RNA sequence: UAUAAUGGGUCAGCGACUUAUAUUCAGUAGCGAGGUUAACCGUAUAGGGGAGCCGUAGAGAAAUCGAGUCUUAAUAGGGCG
RNA sequence: GAACCCACUGUCGUUGAAAAGCCAGGGGAUGACUUGUGGAUAGGGGUGAAAGGCUAAUCAAGCCUGGUGAUAGCUGGUUCUCCCCGAAAGCUAUUUAGGUAGCGCCUCGGACGAAUACCAUAGGGGGUAGAGCACUGUUUCGGCACCGAUGCAAACUCCGAAUACCUAUGAGUACUAUCCGGGAGACAGACUGCGGGUGCUAACGUCCGUAGUCAAGAG
RNA sequence: AUAGCACUCUGCAAACACGAAAGUGGACGUAUAGGGUGUGAUGCCUGCCCGGUGCUGGAAGGUUAAUUGAUGGGGUUAGCGUAAGCGAAGCUCUUGAUCGAAGCCCCAGUAAACGGCGGCCGGUCCUAAGGUAGCGAAAUUCCUUGUCGGG
RNA sequence: GAUGCAGUGUACCCGCGGCUAGACGGAAAGACCCCGUGAACCUUUACUGCAGCUUGACACUGAACUUUGAGGUUCUAACUCUGUCCCGUGAUCCGGGACGAGGACCGUGUCUGGUGGGUAGUUUGACUGGGGCGGUCUCCUCCUAAAGAGUAACGGAGGAGUACGAAGGUGCGCUCAGCGUGGUCGGAAAUCACGCGUAGAGUAUAAAGGCAAAAGCGCGCUUAACUGCGAGACCCACAAGUCGAGCAGGUACGAAAGUAGGUCUUAGUGAUCCGGUGGUUCUGUAUGGAAGGGCCAUCGCUCAACGGAUAAAAGGUACUCUGGGGAUAACAGGCUGAUACCGCCCAAGAGUUCAUAUCGACGGCGGUGUUUGGCACCUCGAUGUCGGCUCAUCUCAUCCUGGGGCUGAAGCAGGUCCCAAGGGUAUGGCUGUUCGCCAUUUAAAGAGGUACGCGAGCUGGGUUUAGAACGUCGUGA
RNA sequence: GCUGGCGACCAUAGCAAGAGUGAACCACCUGAUCCCUUCCCGAACUCAGAAGUGAAACCUCUUAGCGCUGAUGGUAGUGUGGGAUUACCCAUGUGAGAGUAAGUCAUCGCCAGCU
């Protein structure tokens, strides 16, 4: 089925979100703007292994 | 051996506050699977078609409009 | 259950909700913002012995604060007091 | 074929003369034979030409004493008197279904009184009984899938009650309602009427809803 | 149970059994002996299958234990740094390269080892192989009191 | 299934010899059946240990020569001898001494891999019109469900254990399906144009409730599929679950008023424990650190017997045992009467013609309580039997004998129906039989009830304990 | 008394057929230069304008044609008490659906233009 992934803040705070993804239709790494409560700003979040 | 024998848990739907009763803001008026009743004045609608009151007042049911829809509203 | 469901042949004697410790609630008595000693000593139910226990303040996982405290960027809102 | 060693058939005996026998018949009877005395093998061990047989009238693990007053959601029993109140056999969960736990129902104490109920009036939503064919299916006869007549439906509805249920106001009657604590029992129900599923419109049948009686109630 | 038959193990401080050990039986015996297993005088005999499990013999290929401890990463402090921070040695926590047997995987033989000896409509599929002699309504046959003959 | 209840019939009080129909007679807390998170013993490719057997490493354990860390040859001094001789000694034990044969092997201790029903402790679910076999166990939709909510059955029907970075947000924009005309291939039905009536289309997916500000269908830009919360409600044993205006911060789309805390909604799920990863102004066993713990976020369940007994578990008992149940089965009784048997109504037709002498299709209505069944009310601190023997008693739906009506009744016989229960009503062969077939009789060899009459009156051949064998099933018990 | 816009209401108010309206308003109407526009098209959206027409369209009027509304009486059902068990009857209260008579070619409010 759909695999689990983390989206990690690019500000270096360590904050992250979790979501699912279809690996077949989405081979590339995901990148999306999200809110970061640690710095209270919107920044880009990038995909990472959920481990 | 039968292939039947299943059923789902009850959901407790229906009208919770009838015409003439007084409500406070936030009170749930109708629980409904679809939109059998529509939201009138001072009444809001949730993501599952629940109708709730947004102000204090008295509940009132009616039939209105060109489609003959059933409306519920709150009079302050 | 008259039951054709159980038990008793009859009499006399014996035969089954206890004891210790801890805890909670209710009565009752003493003292009362305080109450009370344990082991022990004591020719000993007395008198000494205040270590300790309960009550007198909560919040928070905790460090910490304290009639407030926790969460939160927030003195906003909210939870326990 | 006698003694001796066995135990194939039948009668009797069965609180026997006898906790395995008597009587009449039966088998072996120089052999893998019978028997006396004294020794050896001890309990998950012994011995067994093997039947789980025998091991002191006890054997799919001897007897005795200790652990020991083993554990038993099971069965039985539980002893003097009077006064007041008074249930349940349901829901949920359970290696759970004849056990138990929380809630529902009982009782006692405290707080607090009309916040409670019956009835009248006023407001309100419904999709059942009945009915119908406008949808979904199904049905008969005509005309040309449609048109005219004609029926049916728990999972059809253009319709649609009586009762039930919620709220507000009010007279009269009544220790009513609610909150906080101590103690429970109960969680195998039965029949009758009404509305139904199942069964054959069978059952003192079975499973639900609703009321009465029994349970726990005599005349 | 039995005489007879067969298989198999045992080279003697025998295999095997009892026992914690010492030791004892086997046996004061020595493969024409001793233990285990199956069959059961005698006559005629004793068919096919080594795919499975077991047993026997090979292989040094793959896998793997204790032992060993190469590398890598942390903790701590002398010192270096305005500070952040950096930081040898010494102790210490951890990681785990290399070496490493039997067994197992692999290859053959063995049925008087445990076992197996078919299906679906002459054909076909599938097997390791598809029942030889002899016997058969039987201590084995449901249908069944099969059918025929004798009494 | 009544000596003791109701109605009624009969009956003066009390022994003795006999008898066994009843006192669900006495005897043994049923052994069959089921239950208990009972027991014992047995089996195995159930789970988990251990003995035994076996492998390697280290120690006891030494020396001298070789070859490509390992292998080889030789030696003796550790160690072995259930080999010879001598002494203790009068001794087939034992010890010391002298030889001989072996020898750094064998063997033993610690550690370690393998094998291991030899032995040991245990497990092997529940519901269930008895139990077993079969099916089911959690979630969603409809009906049953009696117009609020809720409501059971091994009642009637269907779905789920997902999908999507767009199929989410926003601004702007657009309406389906069907039929009829014409128009190349092209038609039943591809696309084009124009009309008619009309929600019958669609909504990722099952059904239901919905859907014009469309919740249906396109395009541009985007990440609100955000962080901290949250007045107030619904539902509810708990644990859980659901809706939500509004406030603060940072965003997206619009000129703007504004809309957005995933998708029309209701299924797409798993508590606690134990661990893993990121962050942290928490703690840190003398002190400074650190290890470990806490808090916030997140990962590992067909724990599907889905409130999840353990990290880890199958069978046999006819060799059996204990505590219980008539809460629950097999026999007989009871209720019922689908089935069974018997009777009646209508009558197509058959009967040379003629429905009704005698049969009678398609349909309909009852009776009985002899069959096969349904239920689980009595009995599990016992109601203890398939057939035969002995002895019976009642019913009539009559087998014989008796009396009659009709006849397709010449006579003799026969057929059918009505009345009638006084009496009577076979012996053998085969088989455990009841039954059945067969042989020969008789006026006839009737059908039923009585705990399928009768075992405290007899038997014990069958079934149903423990022994043994064959076929077949199982690895095995 | 007409026209336009925005509401109340949602068929007694709707459909259908027939007939009228150009002074103003509205509607078609001209072309496409700039703003803007079509998965192509000035067809729609948009801009710049009045040479033509009330043809179409929208409004207004007439008609019971289709549709819609709809009594009274009776029948079915039903709460309480009683009598019976193929699901009825009596007392008392309540009372449909269908069908019949009949009705209907709506009625109001705010603002702005023209007579």
């Amino acid at each position: 089925m759909r695999d689990k992934i983390r989206l990690v803040s690019s500000a270096g705070t360590g904050y992250f979100y979790t979501t699912t993804k279809n690996k077949r239709t989405m081979p590339e790494k995901m990148e999306i703007k999200k809110f970061d409560p640690k710095i209270r700003q919107h920044v880009i979040f990038k995909e990472a292994k959920i481990k | 051996s039968t292939k039947n024998g299943r059923d789902s848990n009850p959901k407790m739907l229906g009208v919770k506050v009838y015409g003439g009763q007084t409500v406070t803001a936030g009170n749930i008026i109708v629980r409904q699977r679809g939109t059998e009743f529509h939201a009138g004045a001072n009444v809001g609608m949730g993501r599952d078609h629940t109708l709730f009151a947004t102000a204090d007042g008295v509940v009132k049911f009616e039939v209105k409009g060109q489609f003959g829809r059933r409306y519920v509203k709150v009079e302050t």
